[PDB]
RNA sequence: CCUCCUAAAGAGUAACGGAGGAGCACGAAGGUUGGCUAAUCCUGGUCGGACAUCAGGAGGUUAGUGCAAUGGCAUAAGCCAGCUUGACUGCGAGCGUGACGGCGCGAGCAGGUGCGAAAGCAGGUCAUAGUGAUCCGGUGGUUCUGAAUGGAAGGGCCAUC
RNA sequence: CAACCCGAUGCAAACUGCGAAUACCGGAGAAUGUUAUCACGGGAGACACACGGCGGGUGCUAACGUCCGUC
RNA sequence: GCCUGGCGGCCGUAGCGCGGUGGUCCCACCUGACCCCAUGCCGAACUCAGAAGUGAAACGCCGUAGCGCCGAUGGUAGUGUGGGGUCUCCCCAUGCGAGAGUAGGGAACUGCCAGGC
């Protein structure tokens, strides 16, 4: 499956990551939507978490999943990423190849104050 | 055995050297490749290989 | 997409009350042509075959992909490596550009040709049907050319079953034999 | 006259029956020949019982052999010191003990049999005993 | 004949079985080859060129057994 | 010298016990980053033949590890490619293993590198064989010594044959 | 005639999808033990062992045989 | 609370087979592709810009026991200590007590965030 592939293809890093035991962004793309959520080390709870299906960030969006789409979440990433405290975490582009709408979100969190 | 011994010359001035071997006959050009030798201090070609 | 457009046009609907399809999607869709010209020998002259591949080329407009050998185990020869091959799957556009060169202007540029076999059948609609020579079609001057050549031709259509895949594809004059 | 016709080791070690078999009741024919001894059949003998046990049922019914030689066991020559490797293959042991069903006859008369097998098993070293067949 | 040699030694095994005082950096577990008759895992890892189960951090040791079909795993929990 | 068994479920162990291997290979077959995943069979397809190449299905470490055997490997240690020289230098908490000489594992520190966007990884190869103490000398470096003083020969120290 | 495969049946020191007793390592605690324990130093002798019980290789599950482990 | 997605916890009573079912929330397939990026050929995959279409496939859920899988109780095997019979093997007291097989169980369970009703 395209998606299983795609699983395994990060599983090294999610878990090399997991050995290292520090807070990462994961960051899930899908043909409409951009996600972006804070792990905590265990892995169990999540921090943060600011995505496209959230009515807020949409509602200021002109198509979800466009690369500026996938750019304001990550800001809104780090925004609330900050408040909570959270700052300096590693990026999780699990599977995706780091270079558009996630090369984006992840540098838009890391100049809107996230250190990685 | 045939492997016949190597030995890597600084390209600096500095007369430090590395030590390696390598196979004379099937590669007939002679090794070079850098590294780092205390003196210098820094990193730097390094030439000589038959 | 010339005669793609024939399939979501007169095509679809006919196979659609074909077999009352539950949806325009369990509709099988022709996926991919495939050749492929197996080189053969090789190893003699290993020239031939740089030919034979600008040859594949000849039609599909993609670059061939000389295929190299695998397994080795070869009373013929291969020693894992090796060149032996050229497939050149077809896409979208070419996919139908060329499915739109023969079956019009290939096929019936026939040779004797009295009824081509409609037995390919597996469970995939996967019809696949060898040239047996390169039938001339728009090479370059083809006269000079070089000993025969011939090739492989697979469809590879999303037909749940070749109980399907013969219905599709005849829904365009596909030669066939009753 | 009967062994592996390969193996992926020459010569197998020692060890020693531990008792209990595992291939106790019948599972094949009707009868049998069972152990109630301990030992080992150097396989040229279950066939001097197995020829003489057909003799008997002449050609008549079908006969089974739960057993199987498979065990090396090696012998040294006369005149040789201790210590030059081990010796060679000379036969062909089928170690044995307490309950492995020897035989099994099927196709014959519960007579044409009991008096086959008495017959049989007075080649063989380790003692035995008729069975019958077992329900369940 | 012409049988007959051996390799030697080669100890390879467990030297830090069940919690133990684990130094700042004890053997652990060292049977060599061993990729995964034991895994490097928590604050112990490591897994040097030969295998050997590291262990970094003193502490008492675990020995487990979680994910990727059973596999051992070895972590050293803090006294 | 290495592998398995004997070796009695920690280590270790004998025989002229049962079996095999080593005296190497590699500037990539090392490092890193991105990606990939086999054997086998079934059906269909020009020349394609039991078995070259193509398609689909089944299957799931039965493949593949540069070379023995054992352990191990999908997060692959298997396979492909890009850029590369960490096959770096000085050290090293703490360990394992030895009667000893000695061998092995090692996080982390300092200086400098390569690859990655980054966390990070790299002090050679999946690991375990692939080796020779000492002496006597050979070569290069160094202002350590230099038999009245300055030099030099010789000696020391480091690299190395 | 017979490969694979299914069912039923055995065998394995160098087979294991199972798996003890127990030995070993560590932690806690009472009692008993003329610190039995560890380290450093003065002095040694000894490196031909034999039989018996248990687990084994070798031999013929021969030897007051032979070679290991253990009491 | 139900449904979906993301990250996990446990890793087969969690898996597979079979039958059914779900869609502009979500998810997919899907549309377009000169481009960012990509094919040792191919926009298949990777990637970008997204309509129109469909739950077919995939995925999720529901049921079903055909197969995996879990699995007692009893007995059996072995074994530490003490004793005994004894030609290479057993037996008794005692503590421990399998493996397989049988009864049976079984179509996973759960935490955190988000989105829809
Ligand atoms: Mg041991
Ligand atoms: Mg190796
Ligand atoms: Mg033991
Ligand atoms: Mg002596
Ligand atoms: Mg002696
Ligand atoms: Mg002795
Ligand atoms: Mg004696």
């Amino acid at each position: 499956d395209k998606k299983s592939a795609r699983i395994r293809r990060a599983t090294r890093a999610r878990r090399k990551l997991q050995e290292l035991g520090a807070t990462r962004l994961v960051v899930h793309r899908t043909p409409r939507h951009i996600y972006a959520q804070v792990i905590a080390p265990n892995g169990s709870e999540v921090l943060v978490a600011a995505s496209t299906v959230e009515k807020a960030i949409a509602e200021q969006l002109k198509y979800t999943g466009n690369k500026d789409a996938a750019a304001a979440v990550g800001k809104a990433v780090a925004e609330r990423a900050l408040e909570k405290g959270i700052k300096d975490v590693s990026f999780d582009r699990s599977g995706f190849q780091y270079h558009g709408r996630v090369q984006a979100l992840a540098d838009a969190a890391r100049e809107a104050g996230l250190q990685f | 055995g045939i492997r016949e011994k190597i030995k890597l010359v600084s390209s600096a001035g500095t007369g430090h050297f590395y030590t390696t071997t390598k196979n004379k006959r099937t590669k007939p050009e002679k090794l070079e490749l850098k590294k780092f030798d205390p003196v210098v201090r820094q990193h730097v070609i390094y030439k000589e290989a038959k | 997409a010339k005669l793609h457009d024939y399939y979501k046009d007169e095509v679809v609907k006919k196979l659609m009350t074909e077999f009352n399809y539950n949806s325009v999607m369990q509709v099988p869709r022709v996926e991919k042509i495939t050749l492929n010209m197996g080189v053969g020998e090789a190893i003699a002259d290993k020239k031939l075959l740089d030919n034979a591949a600008a040859d594949l080329a000849a039609i599909s407009g993609q670059k061939p992909l000389i295929t190299k050998a695998r397994k080795s185990v070869a009373g013929f020869k291969i020693r894992q490596g090796y060149p032996i091959g050229c497939k050149v799957t077809l896409r979208g556009e070419r996919m139908w550009e060329f499915f739109e060169r023969l079956i019009t202007i290939a096929v019936p540029r026939i040779r004797d040709f009295r009824g081509l076999s409609a037995k390919s059948f597996d469970g995939r609609g996967n019809y696949s049907m060898g040239v047996r020579e390169q039938i001339i079609f728009p090479e370059i001057d083809y006269d000079k050319v070089d000993r025969v050549r011939g090739l492989d031709i697979t469809i590879t259509t999303t037909a749940k079953s070749d109980e399907e895949g013969r219905a599709l594809l005849a829904a365009f004059d596909f030669p066939f034999r009753k | 006259m009967l062994q592996p016709k390969r193996t992926k080791f020459r010569k197998m070690h020692k060890g020693r029956n531990r008792g209990l078999a595992q291939g106790t009741d019948v599972s094949f024919g009707s009868f049998g020949l069972k152990a109630v001894g301990r030992g080992r059949l150097t396989a040229r003998q279950i066939e001097a019982a197995r020829r003489a046990m057909t003799r008997a049922v002449k050609r008549q019914g079908k006969i089974w052999i739960r057993v199987f030689p498979d065990k090396p066991i090696t012998e040294k020559p006369l005149a040789v010191r201790m210590g030059k490797g081990k010796g060679n293959v000379e036969y062909w042991v089928a170690l044995i003990q307490p309950g492995k069903v020897l035989y099994e006859m099927d196709g014959v008369p519960e007579e044409l049999a009991r008096e086959a097998f008495k017959l049989a098993a007075a080649k063989l070293p380790i003692k035995t005993t008729f069975v019958t067949k077992t329900v369940m | 004949g012409g049988s007959t040699r051996n390799g030697r030694d080669s100890e390879a095994k467990r030297l830090g079985v069940k919690r133990f005082g684990g130094e700042s950096v004890l053997a652990g577990s060292i049977i060599v080859r061993q990729r995964g008759t034991k895994f490097h895992a928590g604050a112990n890892v490591g897994c040097g060129r030969d295998h050997t189960l590291f262990a970094k951090a003193d502490g008492k040791v675990k020995f487990e057994v979680k994910g990727p079909k059973n596999r051992k795993f070895i972590s050293i929990e803090a006294e």
